[PDB]
C-alpha cells in the first residue's frame, strides 16, 4: 500500500540533500522509490570540511534522507 | 506472542525502566498489541531528576526497555495459550 | 552472480566476522539465519575494536544492529 | 573443663549476637576443638564447623602492644570488639586486606620490631586511637607489603634449610597463609 | 519444525532446559538470567536475573578522577523488551 | 525515468566499483563492488574495505555483505 | 515392537506455586493436607510466611562501625 | 484507555525531554498527537518552586506530534470550560 | 517449568465414593 | 494396609501399625498415580495420546488385594499397534496383532517377605488373574500393571507395551522411586524404627586452595 | 488513516511550521502533505540548531524525520470536537 512520495515536481531538478548524520548532498533528481531512495546526477558531496567533491551518479537510501531543498525553481 | 501475557497481567504493580532511563512505578491498567501500556498510581522517576507522583500515565510501547514484576506472580498459569 | 541469501547459504559453517553498528565484532562460526538475518553464531569470540576480550561459546545476534558479515 | 569452656564461652557470643549476623561457618585453628564445639553448638545445626589447615598467626595480636596491653590489664572478662581492617574496605577488596592483614600478622610473628618498623615505612606516619594499623594509601601499603612479604621468606629461607627463589607463588601463597609444602 | 534449527534456536534451547543466557542490551546493561519464554521480537520474560552494569562516581572529587566500578543488581521477574537486545548468550 | 534499483541493476551490469556510506557514522565508508543484492538492499560487495577518513585509514575485508538500513549512500 | 529411539529427558520436580524447589518433607506436607482436606493453623501459617521473607531479606543483601568506634 | 482521556490538560514527554502540555483531542494508531493550547518545557517543570514555576518555556499552540518521537502522558488539570 | 501437584480428596468429602477429576 | 500376617506377634504389630499410621498406604498410592500421570502429561505429544483420564478410584482400592480396578487411562485419538505381555525390563517384545485405542494402567503396592519378594513373577501373576477374572474391571483388553514392592523397594511391571511406553515407564518407574515424597516419607520412618543412621564427610579443612570461599556473601568465623 | 493524518491533509495550503529530528525548525506554508507525514512546504524560514535564520521558497521535509509540526489553530475548532 505504499505510494510513492510526490516527486515529479522534483524530477531532473537541482536539490539540496540533507543526510542524517549533520551531512549534505547537492545533485539533480532522477527518481525515486515509494521508499524514496533517491537516484542522483551530477552528485557533488559538499561536507563540512568545506570543499566540495563531485560524483555524479549516485544512490542516497531513503531512511538517511532528512529533507529536499529544490535549489532550481 | 508475548505481549498477550502483558495484556494478561491487569492490575500489577510493575515498575518499567525505559530507553531513558525513567523509571515508572505502578499498577498496570491496560497493554494494547504493540505494548502500549496504561498506568495508575504512578511513581515515575525521570533519571537526573527527583521522583514525582501522578495518577495516571501512558508509556508509549516502543520506548519500554524492560518490566520488573514483583514476586508473587504465577506465570506458570499466565503463559499459557 | 550472488545475492544475499545464496551467500549466507553459502557460509552456514565456515568461520565468519560479523560486525555489529556499534563497532563490536564476533568471530566464530555461524550456524544459521532467518528471513531477517539474526544470526546465530558458534564458536564464538567477541573482538571489540579490533581486540579480543573473550570466547564466549554461542551466540544469537540481533538482526537490528548488526552492520555488516565478513568471510574469513 | 578448658576446651568446653572455650567451646560454651564462643557459643554464648553465638547466641547474644542476633541471627542475621550468626554466621553459617566456623573455622577452627586448633583441630583439637571441634568436637567440643559439635558437641556445645547443637542449637545452631545450620552451622558448618571445620578446622583450618592453615593456621593464622593471632599471637601477634597479643604481641602488638594495644590488644596484648588490653588483655593483660583487663581486669574483667570481656568480649572486645575491634576491626583488622582499619578502613581498608572502602579501598581495596575483602580478599586483598585479608591478604594484607595476615602478611602483616605473619610478618610481625617472624619479627615483632623489625616488622614494626617496617609496618612504619617512615616515622612521620601515625595510627589514629580508631585504628589498629598505619594509615597509608595504596603505593605505601604495596610497597610495605612486598617488604613484609620479602622478610617472612627470607625468614622461612633461613629456618628451614631452603633458599627463597625456588618456590612457586602458590607455595609463597600458602606459606603466608601457614601451609606446609 | 523451523522453529527449533533457526537462528532464534539459542533462545528456544536455552528455555527448553532453562539454562541461564547472558544478554548484553542497548544501553550496555548485561542481563544474566534464565528465560522463562520469548518470542520474534525476544520479548524474554527472565526469571531471576542479575543486571550488571558499569558507572564511575562521576567527578566526586571535582577533578574528574575516578576508576570504573562493577554494579548490579537482582531483579526476580522481568520481562525484557526485544528491541533493546544486542545478544544473547548461552553459557559455557 | 530510471529508479534506484535500475541503477543499482545497471551499476551490477557494470562490476565498477563504489563506496557506501553509513547511518551517522559519518566517517566510516566501505568501498566495494556489489555481486548481489535484492529488495530489503543487502548488499554484498567484492573485496571491501573500510576506509576511516579522518585518519584515512583502509582496513581489507573481502567477501562482505553489508546490512541495509545502515547505508547512507553509494557513490560510484 | 521398533521402538522410536530417543532419550527421555524425564524431571520429577516439586514446586511451590511461587516457583521455589520444595524440600520432600514439606511436599509431602501439602500433599497430606490436600488429601485430609485440612489445612495448617494461623500461627504456623504466619510463622512460616515470616520465615520465607527471613529468608529472602538475608540472601538479597559492622566492620567499620568497629573502627570507628575503637 | 485513551477515550478517557480526551480533551484533557495533558503532559506529554517527548524523547529528546522537550515537554508538552495541551488539549489531547486526537490520537492515532502511532499515537500521533493532536494537541491544541499546547506549551513547551525543558528544564524546569512546576511543583511550587522557590523561585517561579514556570520559565523555560515557549507557545506553539496546536502541535501535531509524531508518534516516534513520543514517550508519555499525564493529566495535568481538568479541561477548561471552552 | 513446573505446576504445583494437584492431588484428590478421600476424607470428609460429602461427594460420591468415586473420586472428581 | 495391604501387609499380611502370619501369626499374631503383637510387637511387630504395633510397630508395623506405628510405622502406617495415617493412611500412608494410601497416600503412597495416591501420590505413585499422580506422579505418573504427571509424566504422562509431560510426554503426551511425543507419545500420540489424547489425554490422561485419572480413573475414579474406590477410597478402599488401594488395599483391595484379592480384585483390582484400572487407575489411570490413556486415550490415543487414534490407534496404537501394541505389543504381546512382557516384562517392564524384556528389552526384545513380540507385537501383537492387535491395535487399542484405551491404554489402562493400574498400580500395585506390596509388601513382600522374604518367601515372596519376587516382584516380577507377582506382578505377572497379578496381571493375568485380575485380567482374566470376573470381578475385576477393566477399560480394554489392552494395557499395564505395574507392582511396587515397598518392603523390598522394588519395581517391574508386565502388561502390553506401544512405542515409547516401554521406556517412558522404566525412566518414570526410575525416577518416582528415587524422589517420591510418600516414599521418602516411608523410608524416613522405616529409619526411625530401626534406629538406624548413616555418618557424614566430617567437612574438608580450609587449605591454601580452598581459602577462597572465605569472601563469599555467607558469613565465615574463625576460632 | 487515522484522524490526525487528517488534520495534516486540512492543514494543506496553510501556513504551518515543523520541528525535525536533529533540532531544525522550518516554518512557511505548506504545498503537500502525505499519508506518512511528507511535507513539502514553501515561503519557509529554517532555523538551524545555531539559532540562525534562513529562508528559502520551497522546501521537502521527510515524514520519519519530523519531530512534531506546529499547526495554525485555525484547525482548532471545526470539525474534530466529535473525536
Amino acid at each position: 500500500k505504499a505510494h510513492p512520495p510526490e516527486l515529479k515536481k522534483f524530477m531532473d531538478k537541482k536539490l539540496s540533500l540533507k543526510l542524517n548524520g549533520g551531512r549534505h548532498v547537492q545533485g539533480i533528481l532522477r527518481g525515486f522509490d515509494p521508499f524514496m531512495n533517491l537516484v542522483i546526477d551530477e552528485c557533488v558531496e559538499m561536507a563540512t570540511s568545506g570543499q566540495q567533491n563531485n560524483i555524479g551518479m549516485v544512490v542516497i537510501r531513503g531512511n538517511s534522507i532528512i529533507m529536499l531543498e529544490a535549489l532550481e525553481r | 506472542k508475548l505481549v498477550r501475557f502483558l495484556m494478561k497481567l491487569s492490575h500489577e504493580t510493575v515498575t518499567i525502566e525505559l530507553k531513558n532511563g525513567t523509571q515508572v512505578h505502578g499498577t498496570i491498567t491496560g497493554v494494547d498489541v504493540s505494548m502500549n501500556t496504561h498506568l495508575k498510581a504512578v511513581k515515575m522517576t525521570l533519571k537526573n531528576r527527583e521522583p514525582v507522583q501522578l495518577e495516571t500515565l501512558s508509556i508509549r510501547g516502543n520506548n519500554i526497555r524492560y518490566f520488573i514484576l514483583p514476586d508473587s506472580l504465577p506465570l506458570d498459569t499466565l503463559l499459557v495459550d | 552472480p550472488l545475492n544475499p541469501k545464496p551467500f549466507l547459504n553459502g557460509l552456514t559453517g565456515k568461520p565468519v566476522m560479523v560486525k555489529l553498528k556499534w563497532g563490536m565484532e564476533y568471530k566464530g562460526y555461524l550456524v544459521s539465519v532467518d528471513g531477517y538475518m539474526n544470526m546465530q553464531l558458534a564458536n564464538t569470540e567477541e573482538y571489540i575494536d579490533g581486540a579480543l576480550s573473550g570466547h564466549l561459546g554461542e551466540v544469537l545476534i540481533r538482526c537490528n544492529n548488526v552492520l555488516y558479515i565478513r568471510g574469513v | 573443663l578448658a576446651k568446653w569452656k572455650t567451646a560454651e564461652e564462643v557459643a554464648a557470643l553465638i547466641r547474644s549476637l542476633p541471627v542475621e549476623e550468626q554466621p553459617k561457618q566456623i573455622i577452627v585453628t586448633r583441630k583439637g576443638m571441634l568436637d567440643p564445639l559439635e558437641v556445645h553448638l547443637l542449637d545452631f545445626p545450620n552451622i558448618v564447623i571445620k578446622g583450618s589447615e592453615l593456621q593464622l598467626p593471632f599471637q601477634a595480636c597479643l604481641k602488638v602492644e594495644k590488644f596484648g596491653d588490653l588483655i593483660l590489664k583487663a581486669t574483667e572478662p570481656q568480649m572486645v570488639l575491634f576491626n583488622l581492617y582499619d578502613d581498608w574496605l572502602k579501598t581495596i577488596s575483602s580478599y586483598t586486606a585479608f591478604s594484607r592483614l595476615i602478611l602483616i600478622l605473619r610478618a610481625l610473628h617472624v619479627n615483632n620490631d623489625r616488622a614494626k618498623v617496617i609496618l612504619k615505612p617512615d616515622k612521620t606516619t601515625i595510627t589514629e586511637p580508631h585504628h589498629i594499623w598505619p594509615t597509608l594509601t595504596d603505593e605505601e601499603w604495596i610497597k610495605v607489603e612486598v617488604q613484609l612479604k620479602d622478610l617472612i621468606l627470607a625468614d622461612y629461607g633461613k629456618k628451614n634449610n631452603v633458599n627463597v627463589a625456588s618456590l612457586t607463588q602458590s607455595e609463597i601463597r600458602d606459606i603466608i597463609l601457614g601451609m606446609e609444602i | 519444525e523451523e522453529f527449533n534449527t533457526g537462528p532464534l534456536s539459542v533462545l528456544t534451547q536455552s528455555v527448553k532446559n532453562n539454562t541461564q543466557v547472558l544478554i548484553n542490551c542497548r544501553n550496555n546493561k548485561k542481563l544474566l538470567g534464565r528465560v522463562k519464554a520469548f518470542d520474534r521480537h525476544c520479548n524474554m520474560v527472565l526469571e531471576n536475573v542479575k543486571e550488571m552494569w558499569t558507572e564511575v562516581p562521576k567527578s566526586g572529587k571535582g577533578k574528574k578522577k575516578s576508576k570504573p566500578v562493577n554494579k548490579d543488581r537482582y531483579i526476580s521477574k522481568m520481562f525484557l523488551r526485544g528491541d533493546s537486545v544486542i545478544v544473547v548468550l548461552r553459557n559455557p | 525515468m530510471v529508479q534506484p534499483i535500475n541503477l543499482i541493476f545497471r551499476y551490477l551490469q557494470n562490476r565498477s566499483r563504489i563506496q557506501v556510506w553509513l547511518y551517522e557514522q559519518v566517517n566510516m565508508r566501505i568501498e566495494g563492488c556489489i555481486i548481489g543484492f535484492d529488495e530489503y538492499m543487502n548488499l554484498v560487495l567484492d573485496d571491501a574495505e573500510e576506509i576511516h577518513s579522518k585518519t584515512k585509514s583502509r582496513k581489507q575485508l573481502g567477501r562482505i555483505m553489508l546490512k541495509g538500513d545502515n547505508i547512507t549512500l553509494l557513490q560510484s | 515392537k521398533e521402538k522410536d529411539g530417543y532419550k527421555p529427558d524425564v524431571k520429577i520436580e516439586y514446586v511451590d506455586e511461587t516457583g521455589r524447589k520444595l524440600t520432600p518433607k514439606e511436599a509431602f506436607r501439602q500433599l497430606s493436607h490436600r488429601f485430609h482436606g485440612k489445612g495448617s493453623g494461623k500461627m504456623k501459617t504466619e510463622r512460616r510466611m515470616k520465615k520465607l521473607d527471613e529468608e529472602a531479606l538475608l540472601k538479597k543483601m559492622l566492620g567499620t562501625v568497629a573502627l570507628l568506634q575503637e | 484507555k485513551m477515550l478517557q482521556h480526551i480533551d484533557y490538560r495533558m503532559r506529554c514527554i517527548l524523547q529528546d525531554g522537550r515537554i508538552f502540555i495541551g488539549t489531547f483531542k486526537a490520537f492515532d494508531k502511532h499515537m500521533n498527537l493532536i494537541l491544541c493550547d499546547c506549551d513547551e518545557f525543558r528544564k524546569i517543570k512546576p511543583k511550587n518552586s522557590k523561585q517561579a514555576e514556570r520559565e523555560e518555556k515557549r507557545v506553539l499552540g496546536l502541535v501535531l506530534l509524531r508518534g516516534e518521537n513520543l514517550v508519555s502522558m499525564t493529566v495535568e488539570g481538568p479541561p477548561p470550560k471552552d | 517449568v513446573s505446576q504445583k501437584r494437584k492431588y484428590r480428596q478421600y476424607m470428609n468429602r460429602k461427594g460420591g465414593f468415586n473420586r472428581p477429576l | 494396609t495391604g501387609i499380611f500376617m502370619h501369626g499374631k506377634i503383637p510387637t511387630l504389630k504395633i510397630s508395623l501399625i506405628q510405622i502406617f499410621r495415617a493412611h500412608l498406604w494410601q497416600k503412597i498410592h495416591e501420590s505413585i498415580v499422580m506422579d505418573l500421570c504427571q509424566v504422562f502429561d509431560q510426554e503426551l505429544d511425543a507419545l500420540e495420546i489424547e489425554t490422561v483420564q485419572k480413573e475414579t478410584i474406590h477410597p478402599r482400592k488401594s488395599y483391595k488385594m484379592n480384585s483390582s480396578c484400572a487407575d489411570i487411562l490413556l486415550f490415543a485419538s487414534y490407534k496404537w499397534n501394541v505389543s504381546r505381555p512382557s516384562l517392564l525390563a524384556d528389552s526384545k517384545d513380540v507385537m501383537d496383532s492387535t491395535t487399542t485405542q484405551k491404554y489402562w494402567i493400574d498400580i500395585q503396592l506390596r509388601w513382600g517377605d522374604y518367601d515372596s519378594h519376587d516382584i516380577e513373577r507377582y506382578a505377572r501373576a497379578k496381571f493375568l488373574d485380575y485380567t482374566t477374572d470376573n470381578m475385576s474391571i477393566y477399560p480394554s483388553p489392552t494395557g499395564v500393571l505395574i507392582a511396587i514392592d515397598l518392603a523390598y523397594n522394588l519395581h517391574s511391571a508386565y502388561g502390553n507395551w506401544f512405542p515409547g511406553s516401554k521406556p517412558l515407564i522404566q525412566q518414570a518407574m526410575a525416577k518416582i522411586m528415587k524422589a517420591n515424597p510418600a516414599l521418602y516419607v516411608l523410608r524416613e520412618r522405616i529409619r526411625k524404627g530401626l534406629q538406624l543412621y548413616s555418618s557424614e564427610p566430617t567437612e574438608p579443612y580450609l587449605s591454601s586452595q580452598n581459602y577462597g570461599e572465605l569472601f563469599s556473601n555467607q558469613i565465615i568465623w574463625f576460632v | 488513516i487515522g484522524v490526525p493524518i487528517k488534520v495534516l491533509h486540512e492543514a494543506e495550503g496553510h501556513i504551518v511550521t515543523c520541528e525535525t529530528n536533529t533540532g531544525e525548525v522550518y516554518r512557511g506554508k505548506l504545498i503537500e502533505a502525505e499519508d506518512n507525514m511528507n511535507c513539502q512546504m514553501s515561503n519557509i524560514t529554517v532555523t538551524y540548531r545555531d539559532g540562525r535564520v534562513a529562508q528559502l521558497e520551497q522546501v521537502y521535509i521527510r515524514g520519519s524525520k519530523i519531530r512534531f509540526l506546529i499547526l495554525p489553530d485555525m484547525l482548532k475548532n471545526a470539525p474534530m470536537l466529535k473525536s
